[PDB]
């Protein structure tokens, strides 16, 4: 929502949901460009932590 | 031997839980080469890279796709677009002359016609003609495809086989799974005869009580077996030479994405040591796993006949996209990467202004030093914000937050929808006075009671077709309504 | 509204683009002005009062 | 209006497609310049519904003489925007991640498995493998072998031997076991 002075107020979810998506799309590029198996790794990883 | 060492810890470790941890020890155990591993390595991605182009030259079909596709684009009188980009390309080992475009494909169309003959005659396998086709194979060779366009041709391979990896896999579905074929047996066929009927029968020639009842298949099996058959009549290539060429492609393909894999997780040190210096915009392993991904780019713009090092070239690479991720990410209310580099701007000039003067600079005297006028100045310093948050806690005390106190300001007061249904029924009292047929007209040209509104032909369409009329119903009706009837509706004025 | 639209089409009087949020004393309190001080953006031309 | 009862169990792959009206494919939220919801969004229009009563996105169809329509240049429902309290989408994750709550609250998914919690993260953290089917009886199910040591049940074996790492390991664990045999033979 906007506040009064040209400012936004926002939830916790939107940045808890950002980084869910942010990190689910780059692992569909690392599926794509045939990372090592060390790149996809750590991103199937850092999915699990969002 | 770096291996070992994380049994002598795996086993034994304090169970960490943090994965940047996780992430520097796996990354640990692959040394850094110095110097010739770049060099020795640079020659195995080329050595894998031309094997591909190897095994293009032995597709008959492969050169004129080049050949065609420029046919469509000469007819225009002129041509210049984002095809032309992606074609030939020749290297000296670029905007484009006409006259070198009829001068390098006089020999191309040359050895186009020539070649044809030399397998017309004596066989498919002649000595000399065979050099001829290895020297076919070298016409190509001088030229430099552009990969949007090499890609789509590394698909008439692939696709090509796994068109015919699904045609012999439907065979073994259909009536293998069905009949319980041999595969001992029928593997020895498919390299023996391999063009005729004549394979089929001579498994019920032997006895094999199996293959006696195919008649109620025999209008199938032989039928699928017309649409490999059928390749064979598009393609127009024998089956031993087809599996010459997605075997030995296939090593090019091992061979460049395993040297690809060694220059990639060797440096990945060099990027742990720039993404650390972007860490507070987005989080400290989003930054590594972007980098990698500008890592792995850098590895195939890579050559190493330029003779500078490796991390000369890919700190572009990272520094590339590591900066993208902020600009694009890291921020809740999208900003575009020109309005960022301008905002980036004004907060490394505000700085040399609070060098000199001493003092904030006022967005008047700010807009001198970025030659921009006072209104985009402005408005650059709209965007400052970012959003606070909902659960912030505005008491000092763990009760409050600013979310508590932020009202919904959207829905309706009680007053106000006690206003409308009083407004809805004085209305139906009111026409309900009047004749009926102005009543109607009053009703539907302002959508009392409809879901519409109709005008004053829609209305003429129905009763009656007088135009101004209508209109002069409807000013009448108003006269009707205007000071002893209105002394209910005069107080609805005062909203 | 269908009905409001007609009480505008009988009367005859028109809402602008112009909507009051004017500042008020806050209700319970009877007061007396005793200051008034007025700060005004650069560039933007002052009032009479200002 | 009228219940009853107060039904809770799991939820299905299958049945959060359903609640679901559309994907979201984006982490963007507003446009910055005019503060509208952007297309694919966790904000967007097309999927949670307009933003303004009886409203789409452009302009198209207006004040509820259209209520059953689509507006095809932008995609946004003409309804009410009470719908955007009611209404949720979903993200197709490209890996499967195992739910917390089900994993260390105390454990759910290791006393279905009789698998030890702090051998249950050795797999999910991509440090050590579990075998999945060992074919060949050298091997056995729900058997931890680390980086070092699968290398040589490679060698050794080839195909005779299921083993995995991450979350798509254990998916498998629970999809392989029959609960119908456990039963019978507790």
């Amino acid at each position: 929502v906007p506040l009064d002075g040209g400012r936004f107020a926002t939830s916790d979810l939107n940045d808890l949901y950002r980084r869910v998506i942010n990190r689910n799309n780059r692992l569909k590029r690392l599926l794509d460009l045939a990372a090592p198996d060390i790149i996809v790794r750590n991103e199937k990883r850092m999915l699990q932590e969002a | 031997a770096a291996a070992q060492v994380l049994s002598s810890v795996e086993s034994e470790i304090g169970r960490t839980t943090d994965p940047v941890r996780m992430y520097m020890r796996e990354m640990g155990t692959v040394e850094l080469l110095t110097r010739e591993g770049e060099i020795d390595i640079a020659k195995r991605i080329e050595d894998g890279i031309n094997q591909v182009q190897c095994s293009v030259a032995e597709y008959p079909e492969a050169i004129t796709y080049l050949l065609e596709q420029y046919d469509r684009v000469e007819a225009e009188e002129a041509r210049l677009s984002d095809l032309i980009t992606g074609f030939v390309d020749p290297n000296a080992e670029n905007s484009i002359d006409p006259e070198l475009a009829r001068e390098k494909f006089a020999e191309l169309r040359a050895q186009y016609v020539v070649t044809r003959d030399t397998i017309k005659a004596k066989g498919r396998s002649h000595a000399t003609a065979q050099e001829e086709i290895l020297k076919l194979s070298e016409v190509f060779k001088q030229f430099r495809l552009v990969p949007k366009q090499f890609d789509y041709l590394v698909n008439s391979m692939r696709v090509m086989m796994d068109r015919v990896r699904t045609q012999e896999r439907l065979i073994m579905k259909l009536c293998v799974e069905q009949c319980k074929m041999p595969k001992k047996n029928f593997i020895t066929l498919f390299t023996g005869n391999e063009t005729s009927d004549t394979w089929f029968n001579a498994a019920i020639a032997m006895n094999k009580p199996w293959s006696e009842k195919l008649h109620d298949v025999s209008e199938e099996v032989h039928r699928a077996l017309q649409k490999l058959q059928q390749i064979e009549e598009e393609t127009g290539l024998t089956i031993e030479q087809v599996k010459d060429i997605n075997r030995r492609m296939s090593i090019g393909e091992a061979k460049a994405r395993r040297a690809k894999k060694e220059m990639v997780e060797a440096n990945l040190r060099l990027v742990i040591s720039i993404a650390k210096k972007y860490t507070r915009g987005l989080q400290f392993l989003d930054l590594i796993q972007e980098g990698n991904i500008g890592l792995m780019k850098a590895v195939d713009k890579f050559e190493y006949r330029r003779g500078y090092k490796f991390s000369t070239y890919a700190t572009w690479w990272i520094r590339q996209a590591i900066t993208r991720s902020i600009a694009d990410q890291a921020r809740t209310i999208r900003i575009p990467v020109h309005m960022i580099e301008t905002i980036n701007k004004l907060n490394r000039i505000s700085r040399q202004m609070l060098q000199e003067m001493g003092r904030e600079p006022t967005p008047e005297e700010l807009a001198e030093r970025m030659l921009m006028p006072e209104d985009k100045i402005r408005k650059v310093l709209k965007i400052a914000k970012e959003p606070i948050s909902m659960e912030t806690p505005i008491g000092d005390d763990e009760d409050s937050h600013l979310g508590d106190f932020i009202e919904d300001t959207t829905l309706e007061l009680p007053l106000d929808s006690a206003t409308t249904e009083s407004l809805r029924a004085a209305t139906h009292d009111v026409l309900a006075g009047l004749t009926a047929r102005e009543a109607k007209v009053l009703r539907m040209r302002f959508g009392i009671d409809m879901n519409t509104d109709y005008t004053l032909e829609e209305v003429g369409k129905q009763f009656d077709v007088t135009r101004e009329r209508i209109r002069q119903i409807e000013a009448k009706a108003l006269r009707k309504l205007r000071p002893s009837r209105s002394e209910v509706l005069r107080s609805f004025l005062d909203d | 509204t269908p009905e409001e639209k007609l009480l505008r089409a009988i009367f005859g009087e028109k809402a602008s683009d112009v909507k009051d949020s004017s500042l008020r004393v806050p209700n319970g309190v009877s007061g007396t002005v005793i200051d008034v001080q007025v700060f005004t953006r650069d560039g933007v031309e002052k009032d009479k009062r200002a | 209006e009228e219940f009853d009862a107060i039904k809770i169990a799991l939820a299905s792959p299958d049945m959060i497609r359903s609640w679901s009206f559309g994907e979201v494919k984006k982490p963007e939220t507003i446009n910055y310049r005019t503060f509208k919801p952007e297309r694919d969004g966790l904000f967007c229009a097309r999927i949670f519904g307009p933003v303004k009563d009886y409203e789409c996105l452009c302009g198209k169809y207006k004040r509820l003489k259209h209520r059953g329509v689509i507006c095809e240049k932008c995609g946004v429902e003409v309804t009410q925007t009470k719908v955007r309290r009611e209404r949720m989408g979903h993200i197709e994750l490209a890996s499967p991640t195992a739910h917390i709550w089900f994993l260390k609250s105390l454990s759910r998914i290791g006393l279905l498995l009789d698998m030890p919690l702090r051998d249950i993260e050795r797999v999910l953290y991509f440090e050590s493998y579990v075998v999945i089917e060992g074919g060949m009886t050298n091997l056995e199910r729900q058997q931890i072998l680390t980086e070092e040591q699968y290398l040589d049940a490679l060698e050794e074996f080839g195909d005779e031997f299921d083993a995995k790492m991450g979350a798509e390991a254990i998916q498998a664990l629970l999809k392989s076991m029959d609960l119908e045999q456990e039963c019978e033979q507790l």
